[PDB]
RNA sequence: CUAAGGCUAAAUACCGGCACGAGACCGAUAGUCAACAAGUACCGUAAGGGAAAGUUGAAAAGAACUUUGAAGAGAGAGUUCAAGAGGGCGUGAAACCGUUAAGAGGUAAACGGGUGGGGUCCGCGCAGUCCGCCCGGAGGAUUCAACCCGGCGGCGGGUCCGGCCGUGUCGGCGGCCCGGCGGAUCUUUCCCGCGCGGGGGACCGUCCCCCGACCGGCGACCGGCCGCCGCCGGGCGCAUUUCC
RNA sequence: CCGACCCGUCUUGAAACACGGACCAAGGAGUCUAACACGUGCGCGAGUCGGGGGCUCGCACGAAAGCCGCCGUGGCGCAAUGAAGGUGAAGGCCGGCGCGCUCGCCGGCCGAGGUGGGAUCCCGAGGCCUCUCCAGUCCGCCGAGGGCGCACCACCGGCCCG
RNA sequence: ACUAAUCGAACCAUCUAGUAGCUGGUUCCCUCCGAAGUUUCCCUCAGGAUAGCUGGCGCUCUCGCAGACCCGAGCCACGCA
RNA sequence: AGCCCGGCUCGCUGGCGUGGAGCCGGGCGUGGAAUGCGAGUGCCUAGUGGGCCACUUUUGGUAAGCAGAACUGGCGCUGCG
RNA sequence: CUACGCCGCGACGAGUAGGAGGGCCGCUGCGGUGAGCCUUGAAGCCUAGGGCGCGGGCCCGGGUGGAGCCGCCGCAGGUGC
């Protein structure tokens, strides 16, 4: 049971990865390459009103 | 046997350590239980400060 | 059959960065093109430094950069380091410096920009001076590492001052026999 | 990742990288630091001189807190206050000198490595070295002691 | 997460990471006139081996 | 940027097929359908693609407009050419060459249009 | 500090027990010894040792009936999608065996290289490809070019007009009441605690949105106007054009 | 037709009259933890690290992820040396003075010395140009020499502790 | 001699996966490089440490990178064997 | 890193402006044998540490397919004529 | 012109113990992805069937079978006899 199942990652690196993922989520080529079927979405950084 | 340069190491693993190994898989559960106990105590002493005296 | 020896045929050297950093790979593409299509040996040196590892690209302190750029005849030249610029808190006054670097520490960047300096990435350096004209190519201390204190002749040999590997430093840890004439010998 | 290791490449080779002659046996040479004076003496003398024997006075019940005395050098001395402090002191018309409390910053002794900028400063410390005091007096400062 | 001009106000020590390559447009960098003036002419002729008659 | 996005998706993409010592890319605007920086139909600021028409006659030439790069709904302009083969190839040649809209894809687009038209014409006996 | 008297919850432990939940675990030689009438069968005087063993089918619809045999077992018939699923019955490998077919056989077999013969198969093999231009022949058809209208793109434009963008630069009108966050920077010499604190101010650093201007640019942040080009749709063009 | 001894293993030497192997199926042997060392990749960088705790609908995922900042206590690094008491890392030039006595009192500067190598960079006399010339307009290449010299090496000085 | 087919110290379970410098085994492919049975020390001589022989990772430099086809226009590298 | 000119320092040496060493400038390239080759440098490191054979030299032995050394090559690790 | 790509020229190719690299070699499970495959037939197995690769191995045809399985990008092993 003491296999060392868990890894600790530096907080700065975790924040860095979050920033990279967010930056990539606004590029249509990368989201299309993930295969998310964005062909009729009006704007890839898709923002809706707070009513939702 | 020593091999080239190195640090003289003295592991304290000559005493049947595998019978006494404390794993920490219950650490998140322990944190949850402690938080629940804190909240229950704070509710019990309602206007009194939660941390105590 | 031919009377030759094959043990040194394959030269051991970096032909590419071992890193998977895509920005580093893009600017390696840029400097590969520049080193191929120009006669500037500066581009070749910069490319081979880009290939290098982190221990082979030691950080350059602000104080050392200032000292090297302060030398005569280096006015209005671009300091180029393939690596990280590090703030030195031991220096008080920072002059105006135009520096290109792979990374700059946040505090060092703030100090350089507050002193009226300019900071360039390597693509900007390629645009500003494709042949590397008017540049001072600097390097951090390559042997400024703890491992080099242990490297060398063995500690238990005469006239060797190489640091031994000890788990603790104290009067009980490797100081008696072979370290003083009162216990056997010293060398 | 076990898929990146030599074991995945040593499949099919009988000796598993340990040789056919000398083999891989349990403990040839002893266990741990065995024979450091007999048959590993060359290794011990070559890489760990001083390993054997006693040197010095033993002291029972050592308390590290008693000897706790962190040090700061004069080259890092001005980093203990704000940049505003140093610039205001430098551009001050009057000869007023700022006070630096290294005990407040977490240091007990002021050491003398480096040089100071040419401006007076009062330094509060538990201990001073001789050259640190000399260099502080050189820039027109003062060294004052605390307990 | 902050701007590059502002530190993050909800993380108390965090700022956005920096680019080691400001302009990643390799095509425009290579086709820029100041790069092109510094280059030697391309050697675009293939010199295959000559059969030794 | 195109080069940066290429470094991202050159080996990790849902359109990437690696089989039989070959590689192919199935993104919509890829002439020759090959995994390459030049022919990738997503990473470039301007792209051109040729597809069969909804009905089995003619071709649809789609080009990427300049402005709405982050707006995929209006990023592509599609025209339908249902002329004879020579006229269709002339139209595609003029759209690529006269506009100077990616002149390095001209013969790829012409060959793809020829393939589509040949597939569309009725089979023989 | 006050021994040689005493009690005391919480935070802590938990491979037994009761009841649960889950898993980048194992999948019937694995996982508990034990997926099953398993601490069972069985072994030893005893202490104790200790297995093997899952799967028909959706449903028994589990083969009525006839026939040979004393029967086991067969031949028919029947159920089923299937018994080439028939009560240790999902699939059903290898070793090994029977039979059939082909080939061969006195240096034990077996093997590497090279051919040859035979055989089973494969090739829609069996009159042998295609396709770009042009010439000639014999037929069709919108329509070919150029013009007109409309739409949409690409490129360029002193910024033509905005919207702006980067870097500075001014007066701070602009914020501790009517914009923030920080400073080991100075203070009531206006405010509540002994001449001894907490507030409130000033300054500084980053700011913030602003009133505007000058520098570089329309940039890959976009629009409107023009100019050129391209495409498409609809007209006209109906024949030495164009296309099939 | 030619070639062809049975594999594995220990061995100087195996086809061996050396050992294991009748055949087939399934199982079957460098693993995990801890501690070091070096190399490589990543983040930040004279700092770095929340791993223990706490805060967040307590829980499908989530026993995750996020956050703390007067939670950075603490670890490692930033200072060494001595058994210890303890001590603890800045020099070079121009000067006026004792007596510039191989040294004591200050100023003005600058801020880790010097030699030999040293990638790179800088200057560069003179050359390379067109239909030609007397006459200078702008920049490109080659270039003998010279200069500043990264890292690193060898050496000589200097500073700290015994 | 005998002490339940066991006796120069029974049987059972556990410590226990006891230790072994000794024997046996140690599971896919291709490519590249490629040994040693020697020195010194060891209650060492069937074993280790140590140097040597090996591999891997590099790094610091040297000759230049030539004419877009083409075309050199006393003196010809640091250093090594 | 050579040679040759000057000059400076020394608390060493000393009849002597002596000797020696160091330091600072300057001028000398016909690169001061042949041949070949690109060199320098660091870290980590496995296996090995039973060897055997041949020409020649060689010790013990009557001799040995014996025992022990030196040199080079080989077998071990290597197929092929 | 998948720049981790493509192209050119020259030399070279033995290998135990051992070291390293590559593997679009192979097994199992996890995160993604293939608007993947499948009762109009998955896995497994059999095959004088057609092939590919130096090889590890893989693809396709035919049969049997009767319900699940695989490619690619990463991750992790109780991973190859
Ligand atoms: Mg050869
Ligand atoms: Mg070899
Ligand atoms: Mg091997
Ligand atoms: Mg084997
Ligand atoms: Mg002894
Ligand atoms: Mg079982
Ligand atoms: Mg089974
Ligand atoms: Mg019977
Ligand atoms: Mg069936
Ligand atoms: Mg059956
Ligand atoms: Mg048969
Ligand atoms: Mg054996
Ligand atoms: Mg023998
Ligand atoms: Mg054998
Ligand atoms: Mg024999
Ligand atoms: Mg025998
Ligand atoms: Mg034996
Ligand atoms: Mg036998
Ligand atoms: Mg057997
Ligand atoms: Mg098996
Ligand atoms: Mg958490
Ligand atoms: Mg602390
Ligand atoms: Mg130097
Ligand atoms: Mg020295
Ligand atoms: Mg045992
Ligand atoms: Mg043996
Ligand atoms: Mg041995
Ligand atoms: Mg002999
Ligand atoms: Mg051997
Ligand atoms: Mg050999
Ligand atoms: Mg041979
Ligand atoms: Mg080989
Ligand atoms: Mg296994």
């Amino acid at each position: 049971t003491w296999r060392r199942w868990h890894r600790r990652v530096n907080t700065t690196q975790k924040r860095y990865a979050i920033c990279s993922a967010l930056a990539a989520s606004a590029l249509p080529a990368l989201v299309m390459s993930k295969g998310h079927r964005i062909e009729e979405v009006p704007e890839l950084p898709l923002v809706v009103e707070d009513k939702v | 046997a020593p091999s080239r340069n190195g640090m003289v190491l003295k592991p304290h693993f000559h005493k049947d350590w595998q019978r006494r190994v404390a794993t920490w898989f219950n650490q998140p559960a322990r944190k949850i239980r402690r938080r629940k106990a804190r909240q229950a105590k704070a509710r019990r002493i309602a206007p009194r400060p939660a941390s105590g005296p | 059959g031919v009377d030759i020896r094959h043990n040194k045929d394959r030269k051991v050297r970096r032909k590419e960065p071992k890193s998977q950093d895509i920005y580093l790979r893009l600017l390696v593409k840029l400097y590969r093109f520049l080193a191929r299509r120009t006669n500037s040996t500066f581009n070749q040196v910069v490319l081979k430094r880009l290939f290098m590892s982190r221990t082979n690209r030691p950080p350059l302190s602000l104080s050392r950069m200032i000292r090297k750029m302060k030398l005569p005849g280096r006015e209005n030249k671009t300091a180029v380091v393939v690596g990280t610029i590090t703030d030195d808190v031991r220096v008080q006054e920072v002059p105006k410096l135009k520096v290109c670097a792979l990374r700059v520490t946040s505090r060092a960047r703030s100090r350089i920009l507050r002193a009226g300096g300019k900071i360039l990435t390597f693509d900007q350096l390629a645009l500003d001076s494709p042949k590397g004209c008017g540049t001072v190519l600097l390097s951090g201390p390559r042997k400024g590492r703890e491992v080099y204190r242990h490297f060398g002749k063995a500690p238990g040999t005469p006239h060797s001052h190489t640091k031994p590997y000890v788990r603790s430093k104290g009067r009980k840890f490797e100081r008696a026999r072979g370290r003083r004439a009162s216990r056997g010998y010293k060398n | 990742p076990s898929r990146l290791r030599k074991t995945r490449k040593l499949r099919g080779h009988v000796s598993h990288g340990h040789g056919r002659i000398g083999k891989h046996r349990k403990h040839p040479g002893g266990r741990g630091n065995a024979g450091g004076l007999h048959h590993h003496r060359i290794n011990f003398d070559k890489y760990h001189p001083g390993y054997f024997g006693k040197v010095g006075m033993k002291h029972y019940h050592l308390k590290r807190n008693q000897s706790f005395c962190p040090t700061v050098n004069l080259d890092k001395l001005w980093t203990l206050v704000s940049e505003q402090t140093r610039v205001n002191a430098a551009k001050n018309k009057t000869g007023a000198a700022p006070i630096i409390d290294v005990v407040r910053s977490g240091y007990y002794k002021v050491l003398g490595k480096g040089k100071l900028p040419k401006q007076p400063v009062i330094v509060k410390a538990k201990f001073f070295s001789r050259r640190a005091e000399e260099k502080i007096k050189s820039v027109g400062g003062a060294c004052v002691l605390v307990a | 997460y902050g701007t590059w001009r502002k530190a993050a106000s909800l993380k108390s020590n965090y700022n956005l990471p920096m680019h080691k390559m400001i302009n990643t447009d390799l095509s425009r960098i290579l086709k820029s006139p100041e790069i092109q003036r510094a280059l030697r002419a391309p050697r675009k002729k293939i010199h295959r081996r000559v059969l030794k008659k | 940027s195109a080069h940066l996005q290429w470094m991202v998706v050159r080996n990790c993409s849902s359109f990437l097929i690696k089989r039989n010592k070959q590689t192919y890319s199935t993104e919509p605007n890829n002439l020759k359908a090959r995994n390459s920086f030049r022919y990738n139909g997503l990473i470039h600021r301007k792209t051109v693609g040729v597809e069969p028409a909804a009905d089995g006659k003619g071709v649809v030439v789609v080009i990427k407009r300049r402005s709405g790069q982050r707006k995929p709904a209006t990023s592509y302009v599609r025209t339908t050419i249902n002329k004879n083969a020579r006229a269709t190839l002339s139209s595609i040649r003029h759209m690529i060459r006269k506009n100077k809209y990616r002149p390095d894809l001209r013969m790829a687009a012409i060959r793809r249009a020829s393939a589509i038209l040949r597939s569309q014409k009725p089979v023989m006996v």
